[PDB]
RNA sequence: UGAUUUCUAUUUACGUUUUAGUACUCUGGAAACAGAAUCUACUAAAACAAGGCAAAAUGCCGUGUUUC
């Protein structure tokens, strides 16, 4: 990686650039766990800013039926809510270039910016 | 405000409740808004009704255990010194039925037998099967219990296999007493025992509560005896309200919907269209008590008639007649056909009550023979192995058989009789109700989600009485979808049907050569489903014809829609224009029985007919529609049709308008009520050309509303829509003017009045529900286990199953990819390289374990020398750092791992002004506690939290927010969805006249669609601002202090 | 364009975790055994929304509705 460790902290977000989906697991009950990523432009507290890379879990998402292609958006919908209701904050490492944290999250994390995309691209449907 | 005239139109949704208020004599907008909701769900209080079941489960178990070690030490069997660490129950429990235990040993049976005790009922478990039921391991295990104890199998099964616990470890409470009470007479002669010592162990190892005995004293859900069990089971009448409700089952609730089939029922005969007393008599006891289920042929024999000549009836989805089936009836009657006991219809209610509301075979028994009726005893043998018998009615009894009266005697459905009826709800006097009660919505058999929007809509009601005084006219429309997962299917459904009729014009178009057909899918469909015949020449119609000159052609309306009010495909012909022109304001039986028809009637028919049984080409609306014999003159037909294609006449829409017009009518208010067919207010905002997408956020909710108001205006503007006006109000109607032609119909519909001035309305206004409801839930359910790594952090542990899943490819991923992971890669090395030679030895296959095991038989297992391994069924490995949490190590004493729960969930946040900059600190869920009266949030915590957060002493309190409440930031108003991250200081929030998606999908924008916030030195002003259930909005005023009591 | 299931009761065997014992792995030893590791499994005993009542009791409550 070609990050750098900072105070973390007292980072004021400036920019919330791109939202990127990097896993969707079954539990093999009726809940999933989405794991996405969030990049932003953010300030630190001494004056310079970064392009934060901060992951985040939600955990047991409730959806019992299959899901298809025409369901998909019903287990987003589900997530987003379970998310706005919890706590899912995991961690947030740092870079000084936008192009570093995109390079990053695309090939490290394997992250997509659709829901559908990563479902399709994980296996969960087509 | 000012006290206004005006018509009020409501869009009542599943997650919204649009109002639309238009002056009543002006036609102008007086006011418009949305207040939005989130969905209900039957899955939260299902959650939670499982999770209560459960935790009595085990707090009853905990209790019985700790009980009978209450009788071990009585008998000082137990003692503050005895030791049972080493103990092995199982040889204890056998060896005990042989010789003398120790005292400590043989307490530890008693325990161990306490602990699992079996099964008393199979029906008081509801399972979903390790996939061989209960009951059928139940029957293999007393089967292999023929000369054992269950001791005995337990401990073979463990020196053999190795296991005892699992899906084979389930017994029967049977088994268990045998076992135990043997024990008991062998230990009795070692130690000092009573006969009372043996009764109460074997009593507290049996027994269980019953499901009519229901929870202990002091229980919000249990009742004082059976009395107050059957009455809280069942629920009072909301007409009668000292009367019970009656069973969904019950003989005469199924002889009344019976009724209201063959009331429903259009006969073609010389005769009287409708059954009569004694037809309707005649075809119950000869068909309906004869046939378990009855069909068209047989009723069409009792009358000696014919099955096409019988119209109006109910219909499956293979397209055949369905009528109600006397279920109690032909359940009885196959045990005895005794005439005291069939055609006693009483007994048969009191028969179905109690197989319905009692579970047991041996109870309904007792209950069986209490009843002092002619009934054998084996009879009641037969009758108590019954099956099916589930539901209540929404009706008492009482009700019921006031309705069979009507039933019986008149020819008017079950709508029709309450209609004319207007029996008003009783269970609140409406005579003091200062505004319309919303309480009787709770009573009502419907889904949450509808439960919900119903409310909505009278709260919003009742504020717009408040604002605007008294309204004229109240026009009402109900979604057709009953929660999103249907609108989800409308929506898949709508786009195939589009898809496939874009692929028909596009073919048509490359056959043909002519781009015309882009324009004429409506004809061309009905030509389609006509099969290229006009249907009141039945001469060809060529393709190529109509797609040339299409004026050739015109689209007839079946029925007149001055009378049918129907703008549906179901009632559309392509016909030849010459023959919509010959045929006026009639009916096709009226036309073709004309001289102005150049065909009969009869030749039609068949036509109609042989068309209708072939490929679904005719709907059966369709099919009634051209066939529709009466004279649409008649008051009656008008009215049938005005019910059918004006009205709303679901059972939830009935029950709202019920309870609205007996607010109104006790009262003495005259305020008229409608709910408007959606098929109809569709077609109207068609033909007033609104867009087909509804992409610019709430707002639309609101429009809708003025809609519908907009139509409740033309209902009132013209004396030729009088009927229709006061059948739509359900109003008794009295030279009167009349729609006399389709021309005149459109000039009264599709003339846009007042749609301009609707569209360039901007003062909307939206209210969103603010959620302050303490003790949601706190903590995820996941109990996970932790581990501190080298450098210091603390890792979350996650297990993989499903090892040898033919699907399951986690472990291949996890291995391919991170093997350091896994637990086994640093502490058992050589089990993982067994396991990585397996997938790489299968590296081409999803699951290598999968095909490993099919393969050789064999799991993985644990690495040995002398290949005695255990098996390896689930793998642990690394999960995330482990971040704000819940700490419950305390529940495992000497613990040498960290066990927490994830995902804090947030209650509110509170902002401070502390010298200058706006801090906040979240109050989650775990923060508040319940003190005997009220929820209160945790001074401790509380100012924990604050600390953290380096909030003064000195600093000022500005507010207090929850989900949905007005947060203005920086001069912008948004409302708050919650904490996003509190480390971070920040909020997350959502635009108030639509989704932030949306708006940025209007935009063609990528960003993300979340509003996420900071708060922080550069913030400059914070307020916060909340509307009434109407959108009006104030900014909040006071609270110098934060609230830390709370009413709930 | 093409017709009500809410609310609620009783229970079994699972499942996750911790501790203890045993099995498996490693080291030392002739052995008796003892350590190391805490991975995989069995058995028992406990906890399972935070927690609050209540005191021998088939004891009770704690994820729903409503949020103006």
């Amino acid at each position: 990686k070609s990050i750098e460790i900072k105070d973390q902290n007292n980072i004021v977000l400036i920019d919330s650039l791109g939202q990127f989906f990097t896993d969707i697991e079954n539990d093999n009950n009726g809940r999933y766990n989405i794991d996405y990523v969030l990049l932003n432009e953010v300030e630190h507290d001494n004056g310079n800013t970064y392009y934060e890379v901060g992951m985040y879990r939600t955990e047991e998402v409730p959806f019992s039926d299959k899901v298809t292609q025409d369901n998909v958006e019903l287990l987003e919908d589900k997530w987003l809510q379970i998310d706005q209701q919890g706590e899912s904050y995991v961690e947030s490492i740092f870079f000084e270039n936008e192009e570093d944290a995109r390079e990053y999250i695309k090939l490290v994390l394997k992250g997509h910016e659709t829901f559908e995309e990563t479902a399709k691209a994980i296996g969960v449907i087509k | 405000s000012m006290k206004r005239n005006y018509i009020l139109g409501l869009d009542i949704g599943i997650t919204s409740v649009g109002y639309g208020i238009i002056d009543y004599e002006t036609r102008d907008v007086i006011d418009a808004g949305v207040r939005l909701f989130k969905e209900a769900n039957v899955e939260n209080n299902e959650g939670r009704r499982s999770k209560r079941g459960a935790r009595r489960l085990k707090r009853r178990r905990r209790h019985r255990i700790q009980r009978v070690k209450k009788l071990l030490f009585d008998y000082n069997l137990l003692t503050d010194h005895s030791e049972l660490s080493g103990i092995n129950p199982y040889e204890a429990r056998v060896k005990g039925l042989s010789q003398k235990l120790s005292e400590e040993e043989f307490s530890a049976a008693l325990l161990h037998l306490a602990k699992r005790r079996g099964v008393h009922n199979v029906n008081e478990v509801e399972e979903d099967t390790n996939e061989l039921s209960t009951k059928e391991q139940i029957s293999r295990n007393s089967k292999a219990l023929e000369e054992k104890y269950v001791a005995e199998l337990q401990l073979e099964r463990l020196k053999k296999d190795g296991e005892v616990r699992g899906s084979i470890n389930r017994f029967k409470t049977s088994d268990y007493v045998k076992e135990a009470k043997q024990l008991l007479k062998v230990q009795k002669a070692y130690h000092q025992l009573d006969q009372s010592f043996i009764d109460t162990y074997i009593d507290l190892l049996e027994t269980r509560r019953t499901y009519y005995e229901g929870p202990g004293e002091g229980s919000p859900f249990g009742w004082k005896d059976i009395k107050e069990w059957y009455e809280m089971l069942m629920g009072h009448c909301t007409y009668f309200p000292e009367e019970l409700r009656s069973v969904k089952y019950a003989y005469n609730a199924d002889l009344y919907n019976a009724l209201n089939d063959l009331n429903n029922l259009v006969i073609t005969r010389d005769e009287n269209e409708k059954l009569e007393y004694y037809e309707k008599f005649q075809i119950i006891e000869n068909v309906f008590k004869q046939k378990k289920k009855p069909t068209l042929k047989q009723i069409a024999k009792e009358i000696l008639v014919n099955e096409e000549d019988i119209k109006g009836y109910r219909v499956t989805s293979t397209g055949k007649p369905e009528f109600t089936n006397l279920k109690v009836y032909h359940d009885i009657k196959d045990i005895t056909a005794r005439k005291e006991i069939i055609e006693n219809a009483e007994l048969l209610d009191q028969i179905a009550k109690i197989l319905t509301i009692y579970q047991s075979s041996e109870d309904i028994q007792e209950e069986l023979t209490n009843l002092n009726s002619e009934l054998t005893q084996e009879e009641i043998e037969q009758i108590s192995n019954l099956k099916g018998y589930t539901g209540t009615h929404n009706l008492s009894l009482k009700a019921i058989n006031l309705i069979l009266d009507e039933l019986w005697h008149t020819n008017d459905n079950q709508i029709a009789i309450f209609n004319r009826l207007k029996l008003v709800p009783k269970k609140v006097d409406l005579s003091q109700q200062k505004e319309i009660p919303t309480t009787l919505v709770d009573d009502f058999i419907l889904s949450p989600v509808v439960k919900r929007s119903f409310i909505q809509s009278i709260k919003v009601i009742n504020a717009i009485i408040k604002k605007y005084g008294l309204p004229n006219d109240i026009i009402i429309e109900l979604a057709r979808e009953k929660n999103s997962k249907d609108a989800q299917k409308m929506i898949n459904e709508m786009q195939k049907r589009n898809r496939q009729t874009n692929e028909r014009i596009e073919e048509i178009i490359r056959t043909t050569g002519k781009e015309n057909a882009k324009y004429l899918i409506e004809k061309i469909k009905l030509h389609d489903m006509q099969e290229g015949k006009c249907l009141y020449s039945l001469e060809a119609i060529p393709l190529e014809d109509l797609l040339n000159n299409p004026f050739n052609y015109e689209v007839d309306h079946i029925i007149p829609r001055s009378v049918s009010f129907d703008n549906s495909f179901n009632n559309k012909v392509l016909v030849k224009q010459e023959e919509n022109s010959k045929k006026g304001n009639r009916t096709p039986f009226q036309y073709l029985s004309s001289s102005d028809s150049k065909i009969s009637y009869e030749t039609f028919k068949k036509h109609i007919l042989n068309l209708a049984k072939g490929k679904g080409r005719i709907s059966k609306t369709k099919k009634e529609y051209l066939l529709e014999e009466r004279d649409i003159n008649r008051f009656s037909v008008q009215k049938d049709f005005i019910n059918r294609n004006l009205v709303d006449t679901r059972y939830a829409t009935r029950g709202l308008m019920n309870l609205l017009r007996s607010y109104f009518r006790v009262n003495n208010l005259d305020v008229k009520v409608k709910s408007i067919n959606g098929g109809f207010t569709s077609f109207l905002r068609r033909k007033w050309k609104f867009k087909k997408e509804r992409n610019k956020g709430y707002k639309h909710h609101a429009e809708d509303a003025l809609i519908i108001a907009n139509a409740d205006f033309i209902f009132k503007e013209w004396k030729k829509l009088d009927k229709a006006k006061k059948v739509m109000e359900n109003q008794m109607f009295e030279s009167m003017p009349e729609i006399e032609t389709e021309q005149e119909y459109k000039e009264i519909f599709i003339t846009p009045h007042q749609i301009k001035h609707i569209k360039d309305f901007k003062d909307y206004k939206y209210s969103h529900r603010v959620d302050k409801k303490p003790n949601r839930e706190l903590i995820n359910d996941t109990l996970y286990s932790t581990r501190k790594d080298d450098k210091g952090n603390t890792l979350i542990v996650n297990n993989l199953n499903g090892l040898y899943d033919k699907d399951n490819d986690k472990l291949k991923k996890l291995i391919n990819k991170s093997p350091e992971k896994l637990l086994m890669y640093h502490h058992d090395p050589q089990t993982y390289q067994k396991l990585k030679l397996i997938m790489e030895q299968y590296g081409d296959e999803k699951n290598p374990l999968y095909k490993y095991y099919e393969e050789t038989g064999n799991y993985l297992t644990k690495y040995s020398k002398k290949d005695n391994g255990p098996v390896i069924k689930k793998i642990k490995y690394y999960g995330n750092k482990l971040n704000a949490h819940l700490d419950i190590t305390d529940d495992y004493p000497n613990s040498r791992n960290k066990v927490v729960k994830l995902s804090l969930k947030p209650y509110r946040f509170d902002v401070y002004l502390d010298n200058g900059v706006y801090k906040f600190v979240t109050v989650k869920n775990l923060d508040v506690i319940k003190k005997e009266n009220y929820y209160e949030v945790n001074s401790k915590c509380y100012e924990e939290a604050k600390k953290l957060k380096k909030i003064s002493n000195q600093a000022e309190f500005i507010a207090s927010f929850y989900n949905n409440d007005l947060i203005k930031i920086n001069g912008e108003l948004y409302r708050v969805i919650g904490v996003n991250n509190d480390l971070l200081n920040r909020i997350e929030v959502n635009m108030i006249d639509i989704t932030y998606r949306e708006y940025l999908e209007n935009m063609n924008d990528k960003r993300p669609p979340r509003i996420i916030k900071t708060i922080a030195s550069k913030t400059q002003s914070i307020k916060k601002y909340s509307t009434d259930i109407l959108g009006n909005l104030y900014e909040v005023k006071s609270k110098k202090h934060p609230q830390i009591i709370k009413k709930g």
